[PDB]
């Protein structure tokens, strides 16, 4: 039984450097030698209580790629929790009696954690819970950073945008902090600053991090420029000043960019990334999105299949 | 065994006595951990001298015993307090509260967008000594707040 | 050709004691020896014009469990009947030219009956039509009552809640009335009383039934306590007094409960069943929900496959 | 000067002693009377034996005295209670709570459509002993309620 | 100075038979001897936070007939309390520095009373506060009864409809009970019965009242048949079964009526009084409404003039 067999995947905080590497190694194996029937006879719920394009579609595509069936919803409005006032707990208790695994994205923080407490032996995979964690994003992200940098340690990484609400950066930062000597640059409005529990975690690990006001200010020495979208749906009216993208990467800002340098974005992007950046050799957010296929097939293969893939 | 100021009360056969509780804390302890909710005899002393402390409170519950964990739960309010297990009128055991590793049910996550509010689950926080006082991280939303702000229901 | 092959499953009123037993027997067979490819090459429509969690998800999960494909919608809002003003009849006439069977839940009473008149040779399975019938619920219910009681006859059964609008009890009552010597206790607000056509049907069969004001009043002698949700969505404003749950089973009400006694609920539950009941040995509504898998696989196997499963 | 009657005996110099308080009510008084807010020696006895009165609660506050209207408020919360003004040890003013004409501030009109809720005014009801229970009418909406329903703030 | 000079008019419960009579004697004189300049140089505020046709317009007209100026609003949507979040208290505090008197109708019970606590030396007249009091209604109702009957003593009065939320019958019952030998007949649905604090009042006074579920039961003995409208705007959803008028008065139900009986109605009426009743000599709600002019002229003069001599 591989390390992740039948495990909940709720927060990167619960994953070790070893687990992450296991997912990526498996990902590389599956990309090279696909196993179409690996998860045949499996039925997996795809329960999205909040909007999503890449996370739900890639997750489902992965399920089919491995021979599994899918059931679920992309909107809770027509579920019994939506029109009959059913608790999320009761919703999970019944669904866990039908499927072999539950993938879910929810508007509240901790819903994935909640569901694991009512899902019995059925494992829960977090497709994102509020502004908290986004485990499978971090996985595809790591797969991408390695694919382009050749390593996951000793990298200079700048995270731009809304760091307070971005579940993307929350998980990613903690994930990279489990690797040796990565440098962190946080560029964000003062209102959407990276949370304290992340900074403290870094300090504790002796990880080096600094705050900056302009992108270019660190453009010359960054290996990965992680752009993020201002989470409008999570802001509170007293933060509506930060709704508009504050840092807008433009094609002309990549003049003194390290050759290896790559632009990543969990997506979707509003205007934080001009479209003129799309064709520069630094843009890699679309390649990043597609890698979500190999990373999500990998996690599923490890959670639902007992033996370690070859 | 007890104290003198014209032969004072407080002399139970079996139960527990929370001695050396900080002043102004004994009432909240009775409120937080809902201690008065019982038919067992209870005698409370508020604002009485101690020498070691300026003034201190005292709670004595009858036929009621606290686990080593229930005792630690007090670490957040009466750190330097003592819990004496009384049986046969005699103190058969003394313990000091140790910082617990998690506070359940009692508190309520300050994060409005936490799922703990809406759903049928008990609150839970990890207790971190964020040097400068206690830091609490919600088992659910994973955000952490200072003990001072994590209100109780 | 088994008795139910290619048959519409619209109302328990059209089913005989024999058919019910055939479904349950098949259910037990499939649960013991699953047939993953039994319905391969079949495509089935899952058309829910009204909210649903267990009925749609379990139905679909069953379809995949047997190797069939699924197409459909969980909300009519984006169908042509939803944005172009298409009649339900026309909707059925076209869908029946694509699939091998149609499973549908609708807000109006008799919609399933309606669809059978426009579906040609394509069989229609009623996932619930308004406040009328809920055939497949009764099936899983019966499967559950037997699993826990060991029989479907000579049982004392109390149905609590909204009996006027509950399509669940309507079908279940008629189903049990086809068995010998079951006793019925109806506990409901006077406004949501069990309909006349059910009482008359019982009288005619010499079935014994009585009305009660309190649960406990019959707690000592009930074998099955069937709790139901007040159908808010079906009430008319002049009945809005009964919206709030009137009978709230609590863990402390099961003190003098028969050992065999079991609590069932079609779900979802609002507050009619406190959560402290969830861990008592009497609670069985979640087991009940999962049995919906064996019962729905059974019906599908009987309607779409010609030979009687072994 | 005397000691006491029941088993456990006590003695204070100056202050108030509320005795014969019904069970599970004593602690309620500590709350809605902010008696615990003081820094004077306080003593509480919960679920103490009253003899033929089953069990009682009893509070003792050193050098402190209650406003008439708290005994007036006490009339609705513990009519059988006994507030004794104590001086230089042992009573000097043993009184019994009389049903008032009106209650202010502490109560909240159960009528949800009472302007008293939305606006900045202090509540006010009129006390009238009815059949056997107490009824109180709102100064604003003029509706009357059973003091049992009103005691749900 | 007359007894009512500068007094607030919040609730009948604060007035004596002598006060009521004073108002009625003045109304009788003003109706026969108009005083067009009685309130010259006075400015009255008409403030309605709730819908109104008769009360407001009659009040405002009464002011003009007396030569006063009117200022106010029939809707609070455009006051600063509607758009800027101002308290009613503050609203009353500033308006009381402009006008000589304040006539106000409000949705919440007790608003008129709370206003008197902020109007200083400015008298407040309660045009209706929630489902509590409607004093001026009672004053005109009394004036009408006294004109058609010639007495306010020993009457047989039936109040039909919504007696619970009817501020009109709450004030009228209390008023007539200040007189001698009146007998009351209450005809109202169970859910909207005459409040208990009015009955306790009737008992304490030793007055006869009785419940009836039919008009025909009392038609023969009544001197005044006071019909009322179901206070739809005040009903709690749990009482939506009562919106439709339970008791509907048709012209044909007046066959056993005493020749001198008069059908009164605060108005407006929905379906409780068929239009065919309007042509009968019993219909008196419109003449009643008209008496609102004389009644309100009377009150306004007594409160704003120290001495009246005509
Ligand atoms: N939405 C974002 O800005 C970042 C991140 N985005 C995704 O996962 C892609 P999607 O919303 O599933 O299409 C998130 O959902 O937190
Ligand atoms: N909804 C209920 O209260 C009972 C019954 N419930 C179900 O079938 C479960 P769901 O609404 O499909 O999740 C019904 O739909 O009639
Ligand atoms: N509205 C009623 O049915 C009774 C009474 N009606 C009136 O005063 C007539 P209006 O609403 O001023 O036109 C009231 O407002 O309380
Ligand atoms: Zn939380
Ligand atoms: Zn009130």
């Amino acid at each position: 039984a591989n390390p992740l067999y039948q495990k909940h995947i709720i927060s990167i905080n619960d994953l070790s450097r070893d687990d992450l590497n296991l997912v990526l190694a498996t990902a590389a194996k599956l990309k090279a030698n696909p196993q179409p029937e690996l998860l045949k006879h499996k039925v997996i719920a795809s329960c999205f209580f909040e909007a999503s394009t890449r996370t739900r579609l890639s997750f489902e595509t992965s399920m089919h790629r491995l021979g599994a069936s899918v059931v679920g919803f992309s909107d809770s409005a027509n579920t019994s929790l939506g029109k009959k006032g059913e608790t999320l707990a009761d919703t999970i208790s019944v669904i866990s009696t039908y499927v072999d695994a539950i993938v879910m994205r929810h508007p509240q923080e901790g819903a994935a954690r909640l569901a694991t407490e009512f899902s019995g032996n059925v494992p829960v995979l977090n497709a994102g819970d509020g502004s908290n964690q986004h485990p499978t994003q971090t996985l595809l992200d790591l797969f991408t950073i390695q694919e382009t940098q050749g390593r996951l340690d000793n990298l200079h990484v700048a995270m731009v945008g809304d760091l307070k609400y971005g579940r993307t950066v929350h998980s990613l930062t903690q994930a990279l902090a489990k690797f040796d000597g990565n440098r962190f640059y946080f560029i964000a409005p003062d209102a959407l600053a990276m949370p304290q529990y992340i900074l403290d975690m870094l300090d504790e690990k002796g990880i080096a991090w600094s705050l900056h006001s302009s992108i270019e200010e660190v453009m010359a020495e960054v290996d990965i420029l992680y752009m993020t979208r201002v989470q409008k749906e999570r802001l509170d009216p007293s933060e509506y000043a930060n709704v508009k993208a504050q840092f807008v990467l433009r094609a002309s800002d990549l003049h003194n960019a390290k050759a290896n340098m790559k632009v990543l974005h969990p997506l979707p992007r509003v205007d934080e990334i001009a479209t003129d950046v799309d064709k520069t050799p630094h843009a890699w957010y679309f390649q990043q999105a597609g890698n979500g296929i190999f990373a999500r097939q990998a996690l599923l293969a490890l959670v639902l299949n007992r033996d370690l893939v070859l | 065994m007890t104290h003198d100021n014209k032969l004072q009360v407080e002399a139970i056969k079996r139960g527990t006595v929370i001695d050396h509780i900080p002043a102004q804390i004994g009432f909240k302890l009775l409120s937080l951990f809902k201690l008065t909710e019982t038919d067992q005899r209870i005698t409370i002393g508020l604002n009485l001298p101690s020498g070691e402390m300026g003034r201190k409170d005292l709670i004595k519950i009858e036929n009621t015993f606290l686990s080593e964990d229930q005792v630690d739960q007090l670490a957040l309010y009466a750190p330097q307090a003592t819990v004496n297990r009384i049986d046969n009128y005699e103190v058969v055991g003394k313990s000091r509260p140790s910082l617990p590793e998690r506070i359940d049910n009692v508190l309520v996550c300050p994060n409005s967008n936490c799922i703990s509010h809406a759903e049928p689950v008990s609150s839970s926080f990890a207790v971190r000594k964020r040097a400068n006082d206690i830091a609490l991280k919600c088992k659910y939303c994973e955000k952490e707040f200072s003990h001072n702000v994590v209100l109780a229901n």
